[PDB]
């Protein structure tokens, strides 16, 4: 079987803090790293590719220094990466990303399973996989918290905020990932073997993909301004006594007198 | 190219009908609420556009509720939800009536359906958004949170229709149901049916009979990997059965094997806003602060006095969560007798 996973390179917006004191957006430890729910679909498939013998395809639409993350892919066991770079593409929403990554991939062929994130953590918009599984006519399944093949189906572990379900689907499929183990270690002669390894970079014109449906131009939505939100700063009344009794009866006595615990 | 370009001649607002039990979930009439706003600024009619088995008085609701029109595709098909059903019924609605703009409440299967339908129809889609406003014309004005709540933007889709979002919910307030109100029903005949391509397989209830779910619990009572040791879990039963309120846990809590996943908070699983959070033995990670910080007052429990979840808390004990819950819940109870 042959599996693609479409992984993003991110801020890590986890290590973004803003102070609650001064209003201002804090990046202390902010770097660029591979999608969170990325590294899970990755993981998916490297599972799958030890369990059967599956061959996985990582590709990613950013910028010549997303070229690492495709690098970390190929370090823990991807067969192959993909870059698709051109300032083309840049500007993208969700839209223009989907129209992008659904033309190079049946550029390709489609392959038996399409891996993306649940969402990436920088647009949280949670988007691109249904928008890419519609684009290339399949059926898709959502935020999967397991995922497992039997013969020519994928069966796939997924909640709503009512029900805990499981689907079936035959390949070729679309699933995006909430959840997986963590993605596994690469080893220094796993790098080694990534740094050696050749990657394609593509045009837009390598690819055939019109200009007009990528980047700006494809996109429908455009951000028209962005903001920190202000914080309201909270002021806490937190009690430390020793006597855990002590501690309880201050607790109670303000959760009442600030009616947060009725009769 | 051309695809979804706006015509000009689009119009009205139209709201996604989420339905559990044949019944809408809350955040349909949270949207109606907002959008009834929206409608009146820019002179538009307000529809619920629901697809079911069976409508039931449903119609009549969403009008009390503030639909001005209800468009229904009933079959039997459409029981529960399912992307190729749902995408399809919901697209051949758009083709034939052609609306301004499109509002699905963000849930689990909001955000399954609102991309396949963008995607199929050729236009714009903002995600999970919390402000809303609107121009005379209809041009819809999205404003979200991007980088885990740490940026906000205010988005437009200008030349495409109709202009899509889903909205977060339990962020807007839904209306008083006006029995006065009155709308018009159109009952909307599929042309072209399809074959469902994802099989259910496996459909189990999370909450049991009569129990109380953290979705809509007014308290919530929540254990992180601090809580040591599944058993212990049952202080958090006691002290939710005290207030009335629900247990949750961390995702570290469901890795442990303390609770299921249904129980989880955070930007994996559930956003609660009740009116107070217990977090007891959670360090307070930013992704289950995602899922609990508009809790209206949290209180924190914790034996590290710098545990990040502190920051957000008005209220607190640094101590022992598995000496502290009974004396806390004990005491509770007695304040509520006799
Ligand atoms: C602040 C902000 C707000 C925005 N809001 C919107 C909005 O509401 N609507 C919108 O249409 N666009 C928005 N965008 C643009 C959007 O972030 C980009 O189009 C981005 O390429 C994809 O969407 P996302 O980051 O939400 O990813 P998601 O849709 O959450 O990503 C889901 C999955 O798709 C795959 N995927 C996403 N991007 C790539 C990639 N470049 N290469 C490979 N695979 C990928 C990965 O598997 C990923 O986990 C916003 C951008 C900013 C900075
Ligand atoms: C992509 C992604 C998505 C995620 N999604 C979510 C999600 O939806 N929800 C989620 O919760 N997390 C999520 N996380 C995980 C998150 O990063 C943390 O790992 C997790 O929230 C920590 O859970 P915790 O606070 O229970 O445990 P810990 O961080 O280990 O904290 C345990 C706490 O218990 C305290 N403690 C110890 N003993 C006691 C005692 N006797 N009494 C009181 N306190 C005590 C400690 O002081 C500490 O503060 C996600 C992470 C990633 C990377
Ligand atoms: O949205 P945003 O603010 O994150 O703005 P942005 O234009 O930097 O990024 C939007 C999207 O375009 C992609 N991108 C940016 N430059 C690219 C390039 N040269 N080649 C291919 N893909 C590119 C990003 O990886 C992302 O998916
Ligand atoms: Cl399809």
């Amino acid at each position: 079987m042959n599996i693609v996973v479409c992984v993003k390179q991110v801020p890590d917006t986890a290590e973004m803090k803003i102070d609650p004191v001064t209003n201002n957006l804090v990046r202390d430890g902010v770097t660029n790293i591979m999608n969170p729910y990325d590294q899970y679909a990755l993981e998916t498939a490297l599972q799958l590719k030890d369990e059967l013998g599956a061959h996985v395809t990582v590709i990613t639409m950013g910028p010549p220094h997303a070229e690492s993350v495709l690098r970390d892919c190929l370090a823990v066991g991807a067969d192959e990466a993909k870059l698709v770079s051109d300032r083309a593409f840049g500007g993208a929403d969700t839209l223009a990303t989907s129209a992008a990554m659904a033309n190079t991939i049946k550029h390709f062929g489609v392959p038996d399973l399409i891996l993306c994130g649940r969402q990436a953590i920088d647009g949280d918009t949670a988007q691109v996989g249904p928008e890419i599984a519609e684009h290339l006519g399949l059926p898709q399944v959502t935020a999967a918290l397991k995922v497992q093949v039997k013969d020519d189906t994928v069966v796939v572990d997924r909640d709503n905020e009512q029900m805990s379900m499981t689907f079936t689907m035959k390949m070729p499929c679309v699933v995006t990932v909430m959840r997986s183990k963590d993605l596994r270690f690469a080893s220094i002669r796993g790098k080694m073997k990534a740094r050696k390894a050749e990657i394609p970079v593509y045009t837009a014109a390598a690819l055939e993909i019109p200009l007009d449906i990528i980047g700006k131009a494809g996109s429908p939505t455009q951000v028209m301004k962005s903001f920190t939100p202000k914080v309201t700063q909270v002021h806490g009344e937190i009690f430390d006594d020793e006597d855990p009794a002590v501690a309880v009866d201050k607790l109670v006595n303000k959760l009442i007198e600030d009616k947060i615990i009725t009769k | 190219n051309t695809k979804g370009l706006k015509t000009g001649n689009e119009k009205d607002l139209w709201v996604y009908v989420e339905h559990y039990k044949g019944e809408p979930v809350h955040v349909v009439y949270e949207l109606l609420g907002e959008c009834r706003k929206l409608a009146d600024k820019c002179n538009q009619k307000l529809a619920a556009v629901l697809i079911t088995d069976d409508a039931k008085d449903v119609p009549s609701k969403l009008i009390a509720r503030g639909a001005d029109l209800v468009y229904v595709c009933q079959d039997p098909a459409f029981k529960y939800y399912s992307t190729d059903e749902y995408t399809n019924a919901f697209c051949e609605m758009i083709d034939e009536y052609q609306p301004s703009s499109v509002f699905i409440g963000a849930t689990n299967d909001g955000r399954d359906l609102g991309p396949r339908i963008a995607a199929r129809v050729n236009t714009g889609l903002c995600a999970d958004c919390t402000i809303l406003d609107a121009e005379e014309d209809g041009l819809i004005e999205w404003t979200r949170p991007a980088a885990g709540g740490n940026i906000m933007a205010t988005i437009l889709c200008k030349e495409h229709r109709p202009q899509m979002g889903t909205v977060r919910p339990k962020t807007f307030k839904a209306m008083e149901p006006d029995a006065s109100r009155t709308g018009e029903v159109i009952n909307y005949t599929l042309k072209n049916h399809v074959d469902d391509r994802v099989t259910c397989i496996r459909r189990e209830e999370v909450v049991s009979e009569g129990e109380m779910a953290i979705d809509d619990a007014p308290f919530v009572c929540s254990g992180g990997r601090g809580m040591k040791a599944k058993e212990n879990f049952s202080l958090l039963y006691d002290l939710a059965h005290a207030l009335g309120g629900a247990v949750g846990g961390s995702r570290a809590a469901v890795d442990e094997g303390f609770i299921e996943h249904p129980r989880q908070v955070g930007q994996s699983g559930k956003t609660v806003t009740p009116k107070i959070y217990f977090a007891c033995g959670i360090s307070g990670s930013v992704q289950h602060k995602a899922g609990m910080s508009k809790s209206d007052t949290i209180v924190c429990i914790n034996k590290d006095p710098d545990a990040p979840m502190f920051e957000i808390s008005k209220y607190g004990i640094v101590g022992d969560a598995l000496k502290i819950l009974p004396l806390l819940t004990a005491k509770i109870k007695a304040f509520k007798e006799s």
